[PDB]
């Protein structure tokens, strides 16, 4: 379960790749209802179809 | 630094007298080593404070001569059970028996067994006790669980920094970084959460300048010590994912792949011991547990380590070389090995084994101080591994609803359902759930080359977290290839050998061993130490002095059937919990 | 299931998205939406029940095992009976005499 290379072992295109923590653990407390709601509303607004 | 000329002058020019002086010094050093090896253990029982405050409170001490029998194993990254049998007239046995019905006492008891003046310590919580009758003679058999069982009851929620029954986003928690830092950080975040999430988490918990100095950590029962994200020297990274999984289950695969060791130490400040290197390390209370991830094997290091050797030229240094995609790692021998010796090897009174320079080779021949129980080797099994299932990046339910209904509405407004002329844009996504890039197959070229024409083909591997391979493809493949590999395990019993377990060699540290069997006399099997049990029996019938049994290396093949069934059952239960929590409601 | 059942995720989200679309939300971001992101939050809203046994903590003391995840006999019933599910979970790691 170890990645011999560095951060390049992660997949940037994964579904939850934006939520993988590396050293920004202060952002965990920012994952409340309002912020997640705004993020996903932005995505749905940007939806192309 | 007494030179030969100085010693000869002190002996008045008599070479025989000078050499007798040197021999006496060597004899006194050997006698000190033997006394350290044969020293009795110190067994002490501690309890929680009856008023409910912090700090373990000293209950008492069990004499080694007053024991009936005892058995304490130290295992690599695995919980172990310690067993202590006492006579029921013993005062600590009486105290333990009165404990369940004593309303003035807390019900948790901690045992600490100290070897070599506290240098080696086995500490653990009480699991149970049993009053057993051997021919109308009653004795108390007391079972403790070692302090690595706390990681089974520590679990990582999707958002450890937020209230659990309110909103736990995202679905799983994923942390990526240097291996030691990430494991220690996961443990620390869960410790913070379970202690109360009272304060705000900084970016890096182990950047000690981020934590305020006014903060009080004395109420914490467990601590984790590690270097910062930037200062961590772990060569390889790791990705750890969890959806309410236990911490030990989360970190087992990473620890195995990086050959890392979890070391626990219960800091008895009543003995004068102190701790440093973690937040609040100065105000910790008596009997507080501290965890540390260490690299005792040094297999992933830049300079490599010793993976093999022969009794006629010692160990051989090899370094890991990673193939395409870093899934496969082979060993390349350092032809001109010029690694400097550790500075600790030049210090008086040092006995430990440094990770960078293993030294302990245990030889078996006609005149051997040990007994070798069994040495088993088995080749690798499966050339290729398949890991996968569904790929959420392609057919997540949110996509399947929103994007597909938008595409269908666009097609409808263009008039596709009125007449087939219109060209659609992905209106069939719900029909292809689990089919687009849903798998990862890797064939281990090195394993195939080592195995040959006749071999087992492939194996499907399900990870500890069911939906994390898409997040870390490489980590999933390496964890899958952790299973069916070449396995060597050797059992030793050190009866009166000069080897001092814990002092000369520790858990997770590489050592070589030989077996007096024709064809492999010269070969040295180099494995990282995995188990060592200290056991004794004071019974009149059979009386066994305190003896150590080592198990170097690990093998699923030579593991007993009961142990295999238990390990499989544990993994199956964890996977069942993960699948059940990943179930989508109807 | 009371928050992200598949029936909800389909019908309610499709209706909300259609209302937003007809108002013109995708034409220009000015419109304020009403829960068009429900499928994105599956398994995250009120999905857990955590209970700390104060009596057990008082019995045990400063040093104790922290927590345990428990799966019920019926995997989709805790939302129907929270209290029963919590008591069934606490049935496991208790003081035992035999």
């Amino acid at each position: 379960m170890t990645m011999p290379n560095g951060s390049g072992g992660l997949d940037p295109g994964a579904w939850l790749s934006h939520w993988v923590n590396q050293a920004d653990l202060s952002s965990l407390a920012g994952r409340t209802e309002d912020e997640v709601r705004a993020y996903f509303e932005n995505l749905v607004q940007a939806d192309s179809g | 630094a007494n030179n030969w000329t100085d010693i000869l002058a002190a002996s008045d020019g008599d070479e025989w007298a000078a050499f007798k002086t040197i021999e006496a010094q060597a004899d006194e050093v050997r006698a000190g080593h033997q006394a350290l090896r044969r020293a009795k253990p110190l067994i002490r029982l501690w309890m929680n404070n009856p008023d409910g405050s912090e700090g373990l409170v000293y209950v008492g001490r069990v004499d080694y001569d007053d024991t009936i029998r005892g058995s304490f194993p130290f295992k690599n990254n695995t919980p172990s059970q310690g067993v202590l049998e006492l006579r029921d007239d013993n005062y600590l046995a009486v105290w333990l028996k009165q404990l369940p019905n004593n309303p003035e006492l807390k019900k948790n008891v901690v045992i600490t067994v100290d070897f070599y003046g506290g240098k080696k310590r086995w500490s653990g919580l009480l699991d149970k006790w049993t009053i057993k009758s051997k021919e109308h003679v009653k004795y108390l058999e007391v079972t403790f669980n070692d302090d690595l069982t706390m990681l089974q009851y520590l679990l990582c929620p999707p958002n450890p920094a937020l209230p659990i029954p309110v909103l736990q986003f995202p679905r799983i928690f994923g942390i990526a970084g240097p291996a030691k830092w990430a494991i220690s950080t996961l443990i620390f975040i869960n410790l913070f959460r379970v202690q109360g999430n009272l304060w705000t988490l900084p970016d890096d918990p182990f950047n000690l300048e981020s934590w305020d100095d006014i903060l009080d950590w004395s109420d914490w029962q467990c601590f984790v010590k590690s270097n910062s994200f930037l200062l961590d020297d772990s060569s390889v990274w790791t990705f750890l994912s969890s959806r309410m999984n236990p911490v030990d289950s989360i970190i087992a695969d990473a620890l195995d792949d990086a050959q890392l060791t979890i070391t626990y130490r219960r800091v008895l400040t009543d003995d004068g011991e102190t701790a440093e290197g973690f937040p609040g390390a100065h105000g910790i209370k008596n009997g507080a547990l501290v965890f540390e991830i260490v690299d005792n094997s040094n297999a992933t290091a830049l300079e490599g380590t010793f993976f093999s050797g022969t009794i006629v030229d010692g160990f051989a240094r090899s370094v890991l070389l990673y193939g395409g995609g870093f899934v496969e790692d082979t060993l390349s021998v350092v032809s001109d090995d010029q690694t400097l010796q550790p500075d600790e090897y030049y210090q008086s009174g040092w006995l430990a084994t440094m990770a960078k320079m293993p030294w302990l080779v245990v030889r078996d021949n006609e005149w051997t101080p040990i007994e070798s129980s069994d040495l088993s080797w088995g080749p690798a099994k499966n050339v290729s591994v398949i890991v996968g299932g569904d790929n959420p990046a392609a057919d997540a339910i949110a996509k399947l609803i929103i994007e597909t209904t938008g595409n269908l509405l666009g097609y409808f407004l263009l008039g596709g359902f009125s007449s087939a002329g219109t060209i659609a844009a992905d209106i069939i996504m719900p029909f292809l759930v689990g089919t687009i890039a849903a798998w990862l197959q890797w064939k281990n070229t090195g394993r195939a080359t080592e195995l040959g024409w006749v071999h087992y083909w492939e194996l499907y591997q399900q990870g500890a977290e069911t939906n994390s391979w898409s997040l870390a493809a490489l980590a999933a493949l390496r964890g899958g290839f952790l299973v069916g590999r070449s396995e060597t395990v050797h059992l030793m019993a050190l009866h009166d050998s000069w080897i001092i377990p814990g002092l000369h060699i520790d858990i997770g540290q590489r050592m070589g061993s030989t077996v007096n069997s024709k064809g492999v006399e010269n070969i040295v099997w180099v494995n990282q130490l995995e188990e060592m049990t200290a056991a004794w029996d004071n019974s009149a019938g059979q009386t066994m002095p305190l003896s150590w049994v080592l198990k170097a290396g690990k093998s699923d093949r030579a593991m007993s059937i009961g142990e295999r069934v238990a390990r499989l059952a544990k993994k199956m239960s964890e996977a069942l919990n993960n699948v059940g929590v990943h179930i989508v409601q109807s």
